[PDB]
């Protein structure tokens, strides 16, 4: 029995790679492999070109008040500034915003084959 | 980015992750996607680090402690680094170029993966 | 008819008529060994000429006065025919208080006030109080102020609305000018030279050499090198009161590296001394008191506060005090309450010209109101209701 | 640069986590408050009175190089400031950087 | 070398602490009424009796404690094992062993 060999490297070849999340796209908008198996057929061509939400939709979500609880089962300003809401408020349409496109981007590609041809295609 | 200051997740299952990041121009508390979660839990953050996430796709790395705890043990195995200097938020608009080639590989293999099939790969 | 405004401090007492001036005069007695029998009262320090081994009678014990007998002489010559003749039968005192003073301080203090001086009305304000008055006087838009007293024997953070004071959120720390000095002559006498008897002449070093460090260490990295890249490292001459009648900094110009002089001069080198005191006020632990420093305790102070007004109090941060007038004070302040602070809400730190007499510009700003008389208590009312009335109208 | 503690063990505690290590040189002796990931990287490999260690602080590299009572003790400082020089190959950077575990084909081709 | 348990080193942090507050070091050039405790013990204080003195002494800070050396004061690695100060150098723990170990000299 030997000792292993300990290969010691400089600490800076290790991030050479590496880079940083502000310099570098979103490489998932190009990911067709990672749909298989995962999405469906109906999901890309039936589902989301009708229930894709809008800008419109999330706005009135957002905006308007909470739901009413859901019913139970039954068997049958001295301290206001306007500068602080302002940016609040623009703070909210930002996220709202990046809501509309984070959700527009993550479901724009349509698998090449999708899970139902595999399983059809797949035999025992 | 910034030094963790609060990692809270919200109980309905995990409805949301609420999250204090701290810079040099301020704190700031986020709401976080419950799948963000796991990310969270795999790095192993604990208040004190220093992460960034990213808002398109999740993902966390945490890069080491913050500098203000360095003296909280005398000897102990651990990356200190500074606290961020820029505002917890940071936007860039840039513009890489990438060829064909690289999607044709990128598509070529998975990546990630938990699977068994997946890891062994 | 005439009012007199008084800043009864541990260290200096802001003495001075509400239509005059102000002076800044020691509020304790001197003893020295130059003077057999002779108790130097007040500002007499200044006719001393040997103010080595000056002895120091103090009325305030950890910012609090508990020895009565030498405030009493002071305050006797501060009024008497020699510096103020203050009318005591017709005339209104504004004299400060500490913050929490304690239920039997009160008591002597209104008795002694009313009976063996008889003044006319007395005002017992917190110093606070006066500069948190005399801000909203100067900025008339905002509502809310945080106010940082950094004082000779502690630091207090109080928050002020616009006509009370949130005594849920007052914090106080244990870290003063006294604190400060003594541990910079504990550690020159550990290192260098024995000067455990010379706190005049080390206060002089620590008010003119000392400074808050941007980095600290940065700082202790600079300071550790040597030779010309040792930007951080000062001599300074102490006094002998023979020819050098006070203390100075060789210019840098001047400095000698081996640190051997042909003139005789006792030379105190000071190298990572000029931060580490000062940093005490931001990091009380670092000599070893497990207490918040001011920028933390000032953020702690706030959040207890509701969260509408938190804002309102981010931006309206107030140092106050003599331990604000270290230079880099006011910068690092800003720094570390930025960090803390949420970064949607804006961090303003002032910082007056003359943070020592703050207190007693707002009591001259108090003192010309036309609310003033519904404020003060007089000594007829004091006969009858004095010892409850005194409680209920002062906030103390 | 990198911050090297190299001495003689003296005593080592491990209580249920927190852990105290005490190190001595022939001029200077140290008690270390340890912290977590320390003292995981001391329990996993065995470390006893008497053994010459050296500590690579970041990391936590601990190499045992002999024992003493066979290795002389250090003499100066426990704790010391050192510049560490490493010439790279190209090669070295690609094959270290072409894949997860990817330095072994650097000793087994394998590239 | 003999070992100071956890009583000493706290009642030395506390001598200390306590002498940082002294008026003055020498005694009265004469050589020939209460204190802060009596004041203390007087009022009867007590915790969550409302806002009062006790409740306004400032909390633990949250940021760790950086260790300094007793004898120098730049950053300090090592903790003495006989009494637990801070010491970064031979030379410094050879002042701290001959002034301040075990006796206070
Ligand atoms: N330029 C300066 N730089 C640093 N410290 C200074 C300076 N000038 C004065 N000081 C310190 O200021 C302190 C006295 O300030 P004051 O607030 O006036 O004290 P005081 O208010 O009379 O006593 P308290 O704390 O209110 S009970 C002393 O400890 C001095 O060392
Ligand atoms: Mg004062
Ligand atoms: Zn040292
Ligand atoms: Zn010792």
């Amino acid at each position: 029995i030997t000792p292993g060999i300990c290969f010691s490297t400089a600490s800076l070849v290790l991030r050479a790679t590496d880079v940083h999340p502000l310099q570098r796209i979103d490489m998932g908008r190009f990911d067709l492999i990672g749909l298989e198996g995962r999405v469906s057929r109906y999901e890309a061509d039936t589902f989301l070109p009708r229930h894709r939400l809008s800008r419109r939709v999330l706005l009135e979500v957002a905006t308007a008040p909470d739901p009413p609880p859901r019913p139970k089962p039954v068997k049958m300003s001295p301290f206001y500034l306007d500068s602080l809401e302002e940016k609040r408020k623009r703070q909210r349409s930002e996220r709202l915003e990046r809501i509309f496109q984070l959700s527009e981007a993550h479901g724009a590609l349509a698998p090449v084959y999708g899970t139902e041809v595999l399983d059809f295609c797949t035999l025992p | 980015e910034g030094e963790v200051t609060e990692l809270t997740p919200c109980e309905t299952t995990i409805s949301h992750v609420i999250i204090g990041l701290k810079t040099a121009k301020g704190t700031k508390q986020l709401k976080l996607d419950p799948s963000i979660f796991e990310s969270l839990q795999k790095e192993r953050v604990e208040a004190g680090d220093v992460i960034y996430i990213e808002a398109n796709s999740g993902a966390v790395k945490r890069q080491g402690r913050c500098d203000t705890y360095a003296t909280e043990f005398d000897l102990e195995a651990e990356e200190y680094v500074p606290l961020p200097k820029g505002d917890v938020h940071k936007k860039k608009e840039i513009i890489q170029d990438v060829t064909l080639h690289d999607l044709d590989v990128a598509n070529a293999r998975p990546q990630g993966g938990q699977d068994i099939l997946s890891m062994m790969g | 008819m005439t009012t007199l405004v008084l800043d009864n401090g541990a260290y200096n007492a802001k003495i001075g008529y509400s239509h005059e001036n102000v002076s800044v005069i020691p509020n304790c007695q001197f003893r020295s060994k130059t003077a057999r029998l002779k108790t130097f009262t007040a500002n007499q320090i200044d006719e001393i000429k040997d103010p080595s081994g000056l002895f120091y009678i103090l009325p305030f014990q950890k910012g609090y006065l508990v020895n009565w007998d030498v405030q009493r002489q002071v305050w006797d010559y501060l009024f008497g025919k020699e510096m103020y003749q203050v009318d005591f039968l017709d005339t209104n005192i504004i004299i400060t208080e500490p913050y929490f003073n304690f239920t039997s301080i009160q008591e002597s203090m209104n008795e002694i006030l009313f009976e063996e001086y008889q003044f006319q009305a007395v005002l017992r304000v917190n110093a606070g109080a006066l500069s948190a008055h005399r801000y909203f006087r100067d900025n008339p838009s905002e509502l809310c102020c945080i106010i940082v007293d950094s004082g000779y024997s502690f630091t207090h953070i109080v928050p002020y609305c616009r006509s009370k004071k949130k005594k849920e959120a007052i914090i106080r720390i244990n870290v003063g000018g006294k604190l400060l000095t003594n541990h910079l002559k504990e550690i020159i006498s550990y290192r260098q030279l024995h000067v455990m008897d010379e706190t005049h002449v080390i206060n002089q070093v620590k008010e003119d050499v000392c400074y808050v460090s941007q980095d600290f260490y940065r700082d202790m990295d600079i300071a550790k090198l040597k030779g010309e890249e040792n930007t951080v490292m000062i001599d300074y001459v102490l006094p002998d009161f023979s020819t050098i009648k006070k203390g100075f900094c060789k210019p840098r110009e001047e400095m000698v590296l081996s640190g051997k002089y042909k003139s005789g001069e006792q030379i105190l080198r000071l190298a990572n001394e000029r931060f580490a005191v000062p940093e005490i006020l931001f990091n009380p632990s670092d000599i070893g008191i497990q207490e918040m420093g001011i920028p933390e305790a000032i953020v702690y102070s706030i959040q207890n506060l509701p969260e509408e007004m938190q804002p309102h109090f981010f931006k309206n941060i107030v140092l106050t005090g003599g331990n604000s007038l270290f230079p880099g004070f006011r910068d690092r302040v800003y720094s570390e309450v930025r960090c803390l602070t949420p970064t949607d809400y804006d961090v303003s730190v002032v910082l007056p010209e003359n943070p020592i007499t703050y207190a007693w510009e707002g009591g001259k700003l108090i003192s010309e109101n036309d609310d003033f008389e519904d404020m003060v208590v007089t000594r007829e009312d004091y006969e009858e209701n004095g010892h409850s009335v005194c409680e209920e109208k002062f906030d103390i | 640069e990198t911050e090297i503690i190299e001495g003689e063990v003296v005593e080592i505690q491990i209580d249920r986590k927190v852990g105290k290590l005490t190190l001595k040189t022939t001029e200077m002796e140290t008690i270390y408050d340890l912290g977590t990931k320390m003292i995981e990287s001391l329990t996993k490999d065995k470390v006893q009175a008497g053994d010459v260690i050296t500590i690579d602080k970041a990391t936590g590299k601990i190499s045992k190089l002999g024992r003493s009572f066979f290795v002389q003790c250090p003499d100066g400082e426990l704790q010391k400031r050192k510049e560490v020089v490493h010439t790279v190959s190209l090669h070295e950077i690609d094959v270290i950087n072409s894949r997860t575990q990817g330095f072994l084909a650097l000793f087994s081709g394998d590239t | 070398r003999r070992v100071l348990d956890r009583a000493a080193r706290q009642r030395r942090i506390n001598r200390q602490l306590e002498a940082l507050e002294n008026d003055n070091f020498q005694d009265d050039p004469h050589a020939g009424r209460k204190n802060f405790q009596a004041l203390l013990e007087e009022q009867n204080l007590s915790v969550a009796e409302g806002p009062n003195y006790l409740t306004a002494c400032a909390g633990p800070p949250s940021r760790p404690q950086r260790p300094f050396c007793a004898v120098c004061g730049f950053p300090s690695p090592y903790t003495c094992v006989s009494c637990g100060a801070r010491y970064c150098t031979v030379r410094c723990l050879g002042t701290h062993q001959e002034t301040r170990c075990l006796k206070w000299t």
